[PDB]
RNA sequence: CGCACGCGCGCUACACUGACGGAGCCAGCGAGUCUAACCUUGGCCGAGAGGUCUUGGUAAUCUUGUGAAACUCCGUCGUGCUGGGGAUAGAGCAUUGUAAUUAUUGCUCUUCAACGAGGAAUUCCUAGUAAGCGCAAGUCAUCAGCUUGCGUUGAUUACGUCCCU
């Protein structure tokens, strides 16, 4: 179980693909270091599954973040998706599946902003 | 916290919000306690989220919007005026940039004085506009208990943004007073001045 | 009138509940532009604890 | 006044001019021997919680 | 040197589209791989290079005279 | 910052350059309180004196201004800005008048004295704008 | 560790290396980028007016270590600002280019950034090896 | 298109979530010369404007990843018809148009106005709708303000009937 997959999410028209394979455990989210992440407060807008399942299960992944689009509230609210999408690089081909039940109970209705397409649709103004 | 040693630089404070549970950089949510009968149920932090913006179809059925989230009902004490929502996205900053002063005054976690503060403005009585036929009088009746709530919470929506709009001091830092002694009737303030006037306005001409 | 603020701060930071520029307005001397200047040299005394930094919103906390 | 909590186990719909007023039947919340019919304006349903002020006022007209 | 089609009109594609893949074998002038263009409103625009005599692609062209 | 007070020194309102260039506004915008001096005249002094807009300003010394008298006192050699001023290389005279409170309005309206004594636009109708619009 | 140039923040690279350029004194002071403002989307010229130019002319130390353009009519597109037009909303900014003969022709004075032929400015090994001396006068003092 | 009055339209300013000096640099409905003067990607010419001294293009390539905006972070100012506004207007600059007049909008800098969310009445609102913010276009020789869109980021309050109609 290792996906060699660009797990794809459209950002409402765009290419929000996350490059996914196995790794070493080395978090690279958009160049700047975790010591000096430019929002000090929205720093914690990156970690939902690293307060739920723990830092013990998935320390063997190489996070990549490459999306097209964003602002205040989608750049540093939804690179949070990356540790629900590039932390979980553990479910297709190579390295053992066994941890599967707890990623299909705590990731079923948790936050549909990450684990499925967020339903903030575009804006037709009701003709 | 049994550390896994990394070649990627992470400080001491980043991983603290997991096992040492404080869902801000330095603030918790551990003590949800309530004295009176009005505002118990809707501190909806049960999913392990830092911000918890659950905005789905919580507006179609007739019961489910009572269970609407605390950021999506109750922490709307920050956005009410529209020159700051109309250049909108500067509006994430108030409570976390302000609340360490309230975390000094008899608060280990900042909800501890606020145990007996939010709920104890429990609304019991409010008139309706009587038809009257001429004389627009008022009747001794009861609304649902969301008015002295909104005399203390919707007057914190204005009381954080729109009563700090055009204020002598700043927007978010006139909130060094807004939840210190908001428990019971002081009557000497911007929102507590009409607190007796739900139990006497429906009592004076009844 | 030279260092009356020096004694009525070191004996009154554990009397004033906060440290800000509105402490100085009780004597009715200055309200003006010598305030956002004074946020980066005040706490070399060492009694009140700083917390956060932002260039558009420089906020600290009373102690 | 006693905060006479009225559990809203049954409800009579949504009427009025604007569609806000409501008739409400209540068997009591704390004890289970008061049987009071009331009127409350606004959104209420079956099996909720409300407040009524006085002791055992079975008043049927509160619009 | 190139060819550029011009396209203003989704329902009459499969007469020459199969003459590019299932019946371009009948004159042994092979093609280079077509990139799937993002179809703007429709423009189906093909491009063929010519290193050939005067006959074959102009046989596809000058028999296609039904104006 | 510095917890040090002084002995009757600082004022709050000055009287400087024949009018009120005040002791609560700086060189720059109290020369805007009097009409005729803008921002970058004394903000190009910042690359030579380092005095910007960030203070309550009953603090100025009359010897720093003497290296600004090296920029002021003769209006013919002393770095007068040339894409900046109120009226500047004028039809009126031809020089770049970065003048003062007593010397702007006397050096402002020789375009309004002119054109319809000359039969066109501003020599009767602006005098009508003084025989009617002035009283 | 593998401490490198891209793994530092926004101006803990530019304005943190400018804590040591003030002890050297190296770059060019222009004449009349000063009386003009630096752009159309501006209200007030910069404060410090001595650092003031070090904060601008070393902004290409990491921006073009990474990518390949800062232009003159080309930096219009990257630098759209807040142009309150009164009747219209904010819009796009056209910038200055005269005494970038003393500003953007002061970028090659440090030897970090040279000028690219695609349009813009590019980096060499002189801006990747010597930055392991001069930007690792910050990067090897953050380690 | 000149102004005793009066209305509406949108856009603002009446402030410290404000904008400013720079780094963190994203979209698409994308659109660009034939029997030629278009889109524009090299430094600088230039206080500034772009000419396209050049180049790339019959086109998701060359503009283009429209390196878009509101914007996030080191420095700027604690309430002073105010570092709020450029309101009105002048002087030092263009791309043009056979000439900028009743200046056609692109360009550097001062003049800094009424107005303390403003009496009556209200405009649209539910799983993607308020709310800002851009992009480029018939407006373009001077831009979009109207507009049709797309894109960016996306709040209190809710399933109800006539009280208005």
């Amino acid at each position: 179980a290792v996906p060699s997959v660009q797990t794809f999410g459209k950002k409402k028209s765009a290419t929000a693909v996350a490059h996914v394979k196995a790794g070493k455990g080395l978090i690279k989210v958009n160049g700047s270091p975790i010591t000096l992440v430019e929002p000090e407060i929205l720093r914690f807008k990156v970690y939902e599954p690293l307060l739920l399942v723990g830092l013990d299960k998935f320390s063997n992944i190489d996070i990549r973040v490459r999306v097209t689009g964003g602002g205040h509230v989608s750049q540093v609210y939804a690179i949070r998706q990356a540790i629900a999408k590039g932390l979980v690089a553990y479910h297709q081909k190579y390295v053992d599946e066994q941890s599967k039940n707890e990623l299909k109970k705590a990731f079923t209705s948790y936050d549909r902003t990450l684990l499925i397409a967020d339903s903030r649709r575009p804006e037709p103004k009701k003709f | 916290f049994t550390p896994v040693v990394l070649a990627t630089p992470i400080p001491e404070e980043v991983q603290q919000a997991q096992t040492e549970i404080k869902l801000f950089n330095k603030w918790s949510f551990e003590e949800v306690e309530v004295k009176d009968a009005s505002l118990v149920d809707y501190v909806q932090v049960r999913q392990p989220i830092f911000v918890a913006h659950t905005a789905g179809r919580y507006a179609n059925k007739r019961f489910r919007k009572a269970q609407c989230p605390i950021i999506e009902r109750l922490t709307n004490s920050l956005m009410m005026n529209g020159r700051n929502n109309g250049k909108k996205l500067k509006a994430v900053r108030i409570i976390k940039h302000t609340l360490d002063i309230i975390n000094v005054l008899t608060d280990q976690n900042p909800i501890q004085v606020v145990v007996d503060a939010i709920t104890n403005t429990g609304p019991r009585e409010d008139t309706t506009r009587v038809g009257g036929g001429g004389a627009a009088r008022r009747q001794a009746v009861d609304v649902s208990p969301l008015r002295r709530v909104n005399q203390a919470i919707a007057l914190l929506t204005i009381g954080a943004r729109e009563a700090a709009f055009r204020n002598i001091k700043t927007i978010a830092e006139t909130l060094a007073e807004e939840l210190i002694n908001a428990a019971k009737g002081s009557s000497t303030s911007y929102a507590i001045k009409k607190k007796d006037e739900l139990e006497r306005v429906a009592k004076s001409n009844r | 009138l030279d260092q009356e603020k020096y004694d009525r701060i070191l004996k009154e930071v554990p009397t004033y509940r906060y440290v800000s520029v509105s402490v100085l307005v009780d004597r009715l001397k200055i309200g003006g532009s010598l305030a956002r200047i004074a946020l980066r040299h005040l706490e070399k005394e060492g009694i009140i604890k700083p917390i956060s930094k932002h260039s558009k919103q420089a906020i600290y906390t009373r102690a | 006044t006693p905060v006479t909590l009225a559990k809203v186990i049954k409800v009579l719909g949504r009427t009025g001019s604007r569609g806000g007023v409501t008739q409400v039947r209540v068997e009591f919340l704390e004890d289970t021997s008061r049987t009071i019919v009331r009127n409350v304006k606004g959104p209420v349903r079956e099996n909720d919680i409300l407040v009524l002020m006085e002791s055992e006022r079975e008043a049927r007209r509160l619009r | 040197i190139r060819i550029t089609l011009t396209s203003t009109k989704v329902k009459q594609l499969e007469n020459v589209s199969s003459n590019i893949v299932k019946n371009a074998e009948q004159h042994n002038l092979v093609k280079k791989g077509p990139v799937r263009l993002p179809t703007k409103v429709r423009i189906h625009k093909r491009y063929i290079d010519l290193e050939a005599p005067v006959q074959i692609v102009k046989r596809i062209t000058q028999i296609t005279i039904e104006p | 910052s510095l917890v040090v007070q002084e002995q009757g020194s600082f004022q709050h309102i000055l009287r400087l350059l024949n009018t009120n260039v005040d002791g609560n506004i700086k060189i720059v915008y109290a020369l805007t309180t009097i009409k005729g001096v803008g921002r970058r005249y004394s903000n190009l002094v910042c690359k030579k004196a380092d005095v910007d807009l960030h203070k309550r300003a009953g603090e100025l010394t009359q010897e720093e201004l003497e290296r600004i008298v090296q920029i002021m006192q003769n209006p013919t050699h002393y770095k007068i800005p040339a894409w900046f001023l109120n009226r500047q290389n004028d039809i009126t005279d031809g020089k770049d008048y970065h003048t003062l409170a007593n010397n702007v309005e006397s050096k402002l309206r020789d375009d309004l004295e002119r054109l319809k004594k000359i039969r066109a636009h501003r020599g009767i109708r602006h005098f009508w704008g003084l025989r009617v619009r002035g009283q | 560790p593998g401490v490198s140039v891209r793994d530092v923040a926004a101006q803990d690279f530019i304005n943190a290396y400018a804590s040591f350029l003030q002890r050297q004194g190296k770059l060019e002071v222009p004449g009349y980028v000063d009386i003009v403002k630096t752009s159309s989307g501006n209200e007030m010229p910069p404060q410090d007016a001595e650092g003031w130019f070090y904060k601008r002319a070393a902004s290409v130390a990491r921006h073009i270590y990474m990518r390949k353009q800062v232009g003159v009519g080309k930096l219009n597109k990257l630098y759209g600002g807040a142009k309150s037009r009164g009747v219209r909303p904010y819009k796009h900014i056209d910038a200055s280019g005269s005494i970038n003969r003393k500003v953007l022709q002061a970028l090659e004075k440090i030897g970090i950034v040279e000028i690219s032929p695609k349009g813009g400015r590019r980096i060499s090994e002189n801006g990747q090896r010597d930055l392991d001396r001069i930007a690792a006068q910050t990067l090897e003092e953050d380690e």
